[PDB]
């Protein structure tokens, strides 16, 4: 009976350079309970505890995980503490690593020409990142993007282009209004899942 | 080969994807924390010993990993040596064109002679016999460059 | 290896003075005039898939061509399989000292690696496995040079 | 009855671009017969009749291997013609190629200093032999020089010197008279037989 329960699970969710871990609370949690959360570089036999104590279920491990793209990733774990008790550990299925990261643009500008609509997607320049380690640094090849692109007025309906390059050209085949934007990124060589960007319209008139 | 203007990648999403469908299993039941495949092994794929290097683990993997885990636990035999055909799949593609893994890659005029050599018989251990001075020809020549 | 300050002629020579033994029995029984090893085998010494070529013969040479001689005529069996040892004693001081025979060079890290994961057994091929991401990383990180 | 004895043997002697063949007589030779010189590029099946009658023992083939050392070798045969009649041929038992050949100097200079004696040696420069190869050109690496010295007053005694260049020095430990020099060249990779020079001796006073 005296035990504490151990945290259901732990998992990361993280975009380039924003490494978020969470976990589920054990069941029927005091709110004088929070979570201890250790971190662990793979290669080191070394668990590095980073918050003693947490009254959250997340928390943001970027900061002690600025290498993980120059690396083999990482092992994270979670126990439950109340008064002077704590739960077993729970660390993570898998290793975090970049296979785990998901990728996102910066944003994206759009200009309006003749019959073309110039595209330009900027790439995410998060604060945390070391200079080093820009997008295109740690992604140097293959990256592509998926395109939908809606009409207003209009219903919500899209047409989809697959470009290669952060440019790309929309054609304007002789129509109005407005043309709203949304990209997904990704690597040709990866299987890295992505998301898709918050919309960008442009008034054509 | 076609040169390869870059058809490689779709081959190793082909092999990570095909890694994810274990990626959990193992990295569940792996509880050590020492790197196996130390970064040495990756300077020696840098090294001028690389394609050697890079032949030896796909045949590691290959031949005694893959078939070790497969066996041993069926829940994912499959699921391992369809990754193992990924791969094998990328060897057969990276051996097609030259520069990757040239250390897999017969010679042309070596098979036509030891055709013609075949194509002789009893005549031919005399030729390549009588021959052996061209042969320290060409091998005197090879190390002269 | 001591980078090879040039001990290599004197072992040429061993080589030839070796076949001199056994040159007019076989030039005596050799009556084709077309040249077996032709040139194209040249340029093969001469093209990046060098080390392979030169491998292979010495490969044929010792396996087949002086097995098959040296048998059917013990006459010279022995002068030949001298030549053999000649030869055996080259390709060994050959790999010894890389730029030469690379392809015949087991790499380093493989080797360490291939123990680490024999010393650790069931461990081992739990590791290796979940590790094949690295793997996949380390055979990209090869292509990318 | 009526048959024509062949050659004994026919085999070649040379010297760097001097190919001389060499055959012995046929037995009982009558002054009307001769012999019919033929050759062979190795790699092509084709007997090239170079002299149809030669009154001699020998014959300078050096004009038609001028190629000798950029080839794979030749076969030279011989055979007896007496009338309407001739001989079998008779072919030489090796392929002759640059292992046949004899190496030798072109000559030695000999200039007397201090305690040294300069040396230097000329490597042939035949006529027959095309620009484009040199004796340096067609043996590259690994020439060296045995060196014999005698000294004069006195006995047909010589002292023995290894050189690896065509350039060497003779120490003069405080003596006088005349100093005759030898050299035989050789490649340490090949096992080409070589010869002494003409003596060339230098009068220290």
């Amino acid at each position: 009976g005296t035990e504490l329960p151990s945290p259901p699970s732990v998992w990361f969710e993280a975009e380039f350079f924003h490494h978020i871990l969470h976990w589920t609370p054990i069941p029927q949690q005091s709110e004088s309970t929070c979570y201890e959360v250790a971190l662990l570089r793979y290669g080191i036999e070394s668990w590095n505890s980073i918050s003693q104590c947490s009254q959250t279920l997340s928390y943001d491990l970027t900061a002690v995980t600025l290498d993980l793209y120059h690396s083999n990733g990482y092992r994270a774990r979670v126990r439950a503490v109340d008064g002077s008790r704590h739960s077993q550990w729970t660390v993570t299925n898998t290793r975090f690593s970049v296979d785990e990261v998901t990728l996102t643009v910066g944003s994206v500008n759009l200009e309006i020409h003749n019959g073309f609509i110039l595209g330009k997607i900027q790439l995410p320049r998060p604060k945390m990142a070391p200079a080093q380690d820009t997008y295109e640094s740690i992604f140097s090849h293959f990256r592509e993007y998926e395109i939908a692109i809606r009409k207003v007025p209009g219903q919500f309906t899209f047409t989809h282009k697959k470009v290669k390059h952060e440019q790309f050209s929309l054609l304007t085949s002789g129509e109005v209004g407005e043309f709203c934007v949304q990209v997904k990124p990704s690597v040709a060589s990866r299987s890295n899942k992505g998301m898709w960007s918050k919309e960008e319209c442009i008034s054509l008139t | 080969c076609t040169h390869f203007p870059g058809n490689l990648p779709n081959m190793l999403r082909d092999l990570r994807d095909a890694f994810s469908r274990v990626k959990t299993f193992f990295q569940m039941k792996d509880q050590l924390d020492n790197l196996l495949l130390k970064e040495s092994l990756l300077e020696d794929f840098k090294g001028y010993l690389g394609c050697q290097a890079l032949s030896e683990m796909i045949q590691f993997y290959l031949e005694e990993v893959m078939p070790q885990a497969e066996n041993q636990d069926p829940d994912i035999k499959a699921h391992v040596n369809s990754l193992g055909e990924n791969l094998k799949t990328l060897r057969l593609r990276l051996r097609r064109c030259h520069r990757f893994l040239p250390c897999e890659n017969k010679s042309k005029a070596v098979e036509q002679v030891k055709n013609a050599f075949n194509k002789l018989q009893e005549k031919g251990i005399y030729k390549a016999m009588s021959e052996f001075d061209i042969f320290i020809n060409y091998i005197e020549a090879y190390m002269t460059m």
